[PDB]
């Protein structure tokens, strides 16, 4: 839901007054991307 | 009218292929999962129906072979003469 | 001439300009103190030198004063609707100035048109002149204008009397893309020596990066700038110098 | 409110001619398909004689020599046989709302 | 045919209040619209109010709003406007207004208007 | 026109982005594999005889234009909206010196072509004049670079229009087929990206015409155009999986909707697939139709009533009913046969259905056969003049139809009246509800009956003798407004089978 | 958070611009109930 994935430009493209609300909406997705992940490592290292 | 309609949804179902490797061949049979062929590749080529859904583009064999793609509900597709 | 010229198009039928291979300098106009309105949506005002875009497209157009809120992305009315409509994801700023001394006249100034009534919505971006009578829909009518059928072109009431929101506002949309082109106009940010090997932020075309520079044998096609990886973060750039 | 600007306030059009005259309001007078404006033909110490009292309405008893046309604000009245002693000061006025506003006057010559 | 009956002229100090009404002939006062217009030379005629002559609420334009009273008879199909605090911008030649519908419930036209009084405050 | 498959053909560079040893998939507008091509052949000599034909083809999103011909009989192409000087025009052109790319609004003639000749000293073919439009007004965009379809060979070229921008990729290969494409595989790099900004619909391909076809001559001595042999595609928005080498050059692609198969390796990204079930996607029955339920309409407005009844009021007290709060079906008013005249001046009555008025009246009244016509929208006539009016400006629909056998009898109907003389015409919807004598005259008698002075009303004479002319033809003027206000009366939500 | 749970009542009782907040706010709604699913149904297979 960002305008841009990669942060430096957005970074680059928004002060931070408006870019923190992108910036957030990239840390909520890439923080679901990770839990998500951590919680697959966790299940597939309890398999393991 | 005084009359009561039972509402069951559109079928749907999740369209599986069984292709053997990419190197064997390239003919594919697809498994319309848990459809009717009556709404149901182009339809009508070998549709054979079971349990699972309504399997298109393999056809059905009496003879039992051991499972090597397994379609689901004891139905086993595989690439053979 | 893009800001300060002597004339410009009605929103219905609105100039639409190429702006390439230039330095432009987005600073002197956001201090300028003549724009009210400078609300950029994609970009930042004061971040738009180091930035370096594919392609710079300017509308301008002459609206009323009530109507500028509503040339933003994903908002309805009557001129967004059917006279100019923005993107819902647009990237780019809106610049919006009183015109009231300028294309406003003593007497009734109604050479600016606004279409009234259209059949449907309008798609972002794109440009709509037909002049076609509209029904409404109780009766069919000819070409000739009729009880139930109104031709589409309204004229601006303007007026020097005109309070705010009724006074004409000059709008020039400013909408960039980075298509990953090799860019044409861009801020003027002074170039610097190339540094290889050596950890440098490095700014290429406003890519604005963090790494080492290693000379590559990979070969890189006349048409194509900058190359990729599976995160699609820049692995290799070609130098715009 | 609704302000009327009468255009192009006084006119001269020749005996038998096409003569051409416009109020648009500040805000559009027509709410859906009819429209409320009435046209008036004031004498000078004479009352006001209608010309056309809606959108294309002319009353009964009167040349149909007056036209009617227009959309929303903009209102266009036609005279194509302008006749002598018709020639008058004409008002336009909106019917939609509370306030009631006429026209400022549009002065008529040969 | 409809005829509506006013004072010639009417030559007044400044600062009377007085009762202006006109005679209906040719038409039932009761069913058509009352409404009320002032004449200025060299200025745009203006409208004053409105009373339905047979229960009807009233109205004024904002500028002049309870200036002058205004009221209807049924008897004598007049209506009676009643002034308060007249001065000399506020003189002006005063015209009997009838309003008329298709359906009733809007203003659709007005059908006639009396000749009007002059009130000249000369 | 004869069909070939295209065989794995029309992939081009989707972005101007590097990729090497990715497999990555995109969506975008191209040509569908194994797509049955149609090779147009524009002029076929019969004997050297000339058979012009350059056909309008549609765009469709898309030309995947090809020629394998080396002597490059092909030179540009024609791309517009209706090759008018109205809409903007594409021109391509590609003579020996460079290509030019000239939009403007552009008036076609009836053969856009090139004219070239030949000239005995330098024994070449060169242009001699342009003959493709006869003027070029509102003129936008030029582009001016090295001739790319000139230099067995094998001319490959996408047209593109996305966003105003037009897409041209080019790709040049030698081949010995002969008119087929080759089962082969072969990228297309960008050749240019123009910012032209019109919509084109229809594609001509532009041939080179030389001196002997310019002379009126039906047979060109000098040239022939049978070998006018050329390839036209069409492309689909179809998702595809590009492959890129080391090189970024697109080795291979396959198309996902093409079979189950390619649906598999779009859905895995890998070229070669294991054996085994893969779910590629999920069948979803689409709805045939749409199917609206709603109850009988309670509030049904007494339009039965007041159309069909035994007795109603005179033209001269003409009863108005206020039809509000009620939903209304008009559809059994314009199917009924009934009413001889069923007229809407106002709106189209067959659509009188589906609009929402906020009020409607209606108006029950008596006229004279003969007058029945005299009701009409700003019509003059006796008794449109006196009693019952109707503007100019009217939206609603006169009924009327025969009433002998409703009250018409050997009895005369002296109870219904007309208003035969009154002092000054009805204003429209108006209620005339008057007992006074209205003498006038030269001098008014005062009383009932005199000379010059006569009641108003007259009695109707209603017999079956009298005829068409003079039967009652009872009349029902219903009337629709709307007050800016929320509409209270409309037609029946529609409920279907 | 979402002012309806029926997706066809917010895409019709509201334009999309400001619609598709609500959209993402039911979309990152119904995600994460799909995402809490899918992790216990995978450690009650892991248990299984
Ligand atoms: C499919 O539909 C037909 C309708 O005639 C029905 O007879 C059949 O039983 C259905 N198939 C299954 C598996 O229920
Ligand atoms: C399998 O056996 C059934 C028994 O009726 C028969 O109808 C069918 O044709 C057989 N199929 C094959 C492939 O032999
Ligand atoms: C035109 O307007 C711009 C923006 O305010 C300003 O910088 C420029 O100086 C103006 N032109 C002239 C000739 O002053
Ligand atoms: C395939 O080509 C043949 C002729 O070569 C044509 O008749 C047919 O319509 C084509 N099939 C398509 C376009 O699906
Ligand atoms: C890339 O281009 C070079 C150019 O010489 C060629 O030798 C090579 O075969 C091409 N392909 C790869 C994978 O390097
Ligand atoms: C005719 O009269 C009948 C009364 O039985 C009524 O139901 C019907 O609606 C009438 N027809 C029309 C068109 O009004």
């Amino acid at each position: 839901g960002a305008i841009s994935s990669v942060l430096n430009d957005i970074l680059s493209r928004l002060d931070p007054p408006e870019a923190e609300v992108q910036i957030d909406r990239l840390i909520t997705g890439r923080l679901q991307s990770l839990q998500t992940y951590v919680t697959q490592q966790l299940i597939r290292a309890a398999e393991i | 009218t005084l009359e009561i309609l039972d509402i069951t949804p559109c079928s749907f179902g999740g369209v599986s292929v069984i292709t053997p490797g990419t190197n064997t061949s390239n003919q594919v049979a697809v498994l319309y999962q848990d459809v009717n062929c009556t709404e149901v590749y182009s339809t009508g080529s070998n549709v054979f129906q079971t349990r699972a859904g309504c399997l298109i583009g393999a056809e059905h064999v009496n003879n039992s072979y051991e499972c090597d793609i397994p379609i689901g509900a004891g139905i086993c597709a595989s690439y053979q003469t | 001439e893009v800001f300060n010229a002597t004339r410009f198009a009605s929103v219905y039928a609105w100039n639409r300009k190429r702006i390439s291979n230039c330095v432009a300098d987005y600073s002197v106009l956001y201090n300028s103190a003549s724009f009210s309105t400078f609300k950029c949506y994609g970009v930042s005002p004061t971040k738009l030198n180091d930035l370096c875009f594919t392609n710079v497209y300017a509308d301008s157009f002459v609206i009323r004063g009530d109507e500028v809120r509503q040339i933003a992305p994903g908002q309805t009315g009557k001129i967004a609707d059917y006279n100019y409509k923005l993107p819902d994801d647009f990237t780019g700023c809106v610049i919006a100035w009183n015109s009231n001394n300028l294309d406003s006249k003593v007497g009734g100034n109604y050479n600016y048109l606004y279409r009234l009534f259209r059949k449907s919505n309008l798609k972002p971006f794109e440009r709509d002149i037909s002049t076609e009578i509209y029904q409404a829909g109780s009766t069919p009518c000819n070409g000739v204008e009729g009880f139930n059928c109104y031709f589409p072109l309204q004229s601006y009431g303007f007026q020097p009397t005109n309070g705010v929101g009724y006074q004409p506002y000059r709008v020039v949309v400013l909408s960039f893309e980075l298509l990953h082109a090799p860019a044409t106009v861009c801020g003027p940010k002074k170039s610097t020596n190339l540094v290889k090997n050596k950890c440098v932020n490095f700014n290429f075309n406003g890519l604005t990066g963090t790494g080492v520079l290693t000379e590559s044998n990979k070969k890189f096609l006349p048409f194509q700038q900058f190359g990729r990886d599976i995160a699609d973060t820049t692995d290799a750039v070609r130098d715009p110098q | 409110d609704i302000v009327l600007t009468q255009s192009p306030a006084s006119l001269a059009v020749s005996l038998g001619q096409r003569a051409t005259i416009s109020c648009r309001a500040s805000e559009s007078v027509n709410i859906y398909g009819n429209s409320f404006m009435h046209w008036y033909q004031q004498k000078p110490g004479q009352p006001p004689k209608l010309l056309i009292f809606r959108a294309s309405n002319l009353e009964s008893g009167i040349p149909v020599r007056f036209s009617g046309s227009g959309s929303r604000t903009d209102f266009t009245l036609t005279i194509n046989p302008v006749e002598a002693d018709d020639v008058a000061t004409y008002y336009c006025h909106q019917s939609n709302e509370d306030p009631f506003t006429f026209g400022s006057g549009t002065k008529l010559e040969i | 045919q409809v005829q509506l009956q006013q004072p010639g002229a009417e030559l007044v100090k400044p600062g009377t209040s007085m009762k202006l009404s006109c005679k209906a002939s040719g038409y039932t006062f009761t069913s058509y619209w009352m409404h009320w217009v002032k004449q200025r030379p060299g200025q745009g005629l203006e409208w004053i109010g409105m009373i339905h002559p047979n229960s009807g609420s009233t109205k004024y334009n904002e500028n002049f709003k309870s200036k002058a009273t205004l009221t209807v008879d049924k008897s004598s199909s007049t209506a009676y406007m009643q002034f308060s605090s007249l001065t000399s911008e506020d003189s002006a030649v005063y015209y009997c207004v009838r309003s008329g519908s298709y359906y009733g419930t809007t203003y659709d036209y007005f059908d006639y208007w009396g000749q009007g009084t002059t009130l000249t405050v000369s | 026109p004869a069909y070939t498959n295209s065989f794995t053909r029309g992939v081009y560079y989707p972005d101007k982005v590097f990729r090497s040893s990715v497999l990555h998939s995109t969506q975008d507008l191209f040509l569908p594999f194994f797509s049955n091509v149609t090779w147009f052949h524009a002029i076929h000599v019969s004997n050297g005889t000339k058979r012009f034909d350059n056909p309008v083809l549609p765009f469709n999103d898309g030309v995947y234009f090809a020629s394998t011909e080396k002597s490059n009989i092909i030179r540009g192409w024609i791309f517009g909206t209706t090759l008018d000087s109205k809409t903007q025009s594409l021109l391509i052109v590609n003579n020996a010196t460079n290509v030019v790319i000239k939009v403007c609004e552009f008036q076609f003639c009836n053969d856009p072509f090139l004219g070239v000749y030949y000239h005995k000293n330098n024994k070449s073919w060169m242009e001699s004049e342009f003959r493709v439009y006869s003027s070029a007004n509102n003129c936008t965009f030029e582009y001016v670079s090295q001739p790319f379809l000139m230099d067995k060979n094998l001319r490959e070229f996408v047209f593109k229009n996305i966003d105003g921008y037009f897409k041209i990729y080019s790709k040049h290969t030698p081949i010995n087929l002969v008119r087929d494409l080759p089962q082969g595989f072969s990228a297309l790099e960008p050749l240019v990206d123009l910012p032209i900004g019109i919509n084109i619909t229809r594609f001509q391909t532009l041939l080179a015409l030389h001196r002997s076809y310019l002379t009126p001559g039906d047979s060109s001595s000098g040239w022939t155009a049978g070998a006018a042999a050329y390839y036209v595609g069409y492309l689909q928005p179809r998702t595809f999986l590009l492959k890129y080498n080391e090189n970024g050059t697109i080795t291979d692609a396959v198309d996902c909707a093409l079979d189950p198969l390619s649906e598999t390796k779009c859905t895995l990204k890998s070229f070669t697939v294991e054996k085994g079930i893969y779910q590629t996607s999920n069948f979803r029955v689409q709805p045939t139709e749409s199917i609206v339920r709603f109850p009988n309409i309670t509030n049904l407005c007494p339009f039965g009533e007041v159309f069909n009844a035994t007795r109603f009021a005179s033209v001269y007290a003409w009863n108005r009913k206020r039809i509000s709060n009620c939903v209304a079906d008009y559809s059994v008013l314009y199917n009924s046969a009934s009413f001889s005249t069923f007229k809407c001046y106002g709106v189209s009555p067959t659509k009188l259905n589906d609009l929402c008025f906020t009020n409607v009246y209606a108006d029950s009244f008596v006229i004279r056969g003969d007058e029945v016509r005299q009701i009409a929208p700003g019509q003059t006539g006796k008794i449109a003049d006196y009693n019952y009016k109707l503007p100019d400006d009217f939206t609603g629909c006169v009924i009327a139809w025969n009433s002998n056998n409703l009250d018409s009898k050997v009895g005369g109907n002296y109870n219904y009246l007309y208003r035969l003389f009154r002092k000054s015409n009805l204003k429209p919807f108006e209620r005339d509800i008057s007992t006074e004598i209205y003498q006038a005259g030269s001098t008014p008698c005062n009383g009932v009956e005199g000379f010059n002075c006569y009641f108003p009303l007259q009695s109707y004479g209603f017999q079956p003798t009298n005829g068409v002319g003079y039967q009652p033809y009872r009349v029902v003027v219903l009337s629709f407004e709307l007050l800016h206000a929320p509409a209270t009366v409309c037609g029946p939500k529609k409920s279907t089978n």
